[PDB]
């Protein structure tokens, strides 16, 4: 079968490595308002906030592999 | 959405592994 898979999950080792740079393997509002900041200008904090609140689900601010592995798989079916 | 806004950094990280 296909156990020895990793086509699309080397994919998503490479954002704790191209995403963070802490050395964490964690998306918080750090790594969150620094892509944005050097793509299209950073918003406010509380529009940073807001933005995190939207993903972590958890109550914490932060994703962990567990967190990501299911957040950049349950892709909604509209597109924005 | 941040489950959209978290793809689009994801969708630059692709760009720059292809780059
Ligand atoms: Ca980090
Ligand atoms: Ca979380």
């Amino acid at each position: 079968a296909d156990q020895l898979t990793e086509e699309q999950i080397a994919e998503f080792k490479e954002a704790f490595s191209l995403f963070d740079k802490d050395g964490d393997g964690t998306i918080t509002t750090k790594e969150l308002g620094t892509v944005m900041r050097s793509l299209g200008q950073n918003p406010t904090e509380a529009e940073l906030q807001d933005m995190i609140n939207e993903v972590d689900a958890d109550g914490n601010g932060t994703i962990d592999f567990p967190e990501f592995l299911t957040m950049m798989a349950r892709k909604m079916k509209d597109t924005d | 959405r941040a489950a959209n806004l978290w793809p689009s950094p994801l969708m630059i990280k692709r760009s720059k592994k292809n780059s």
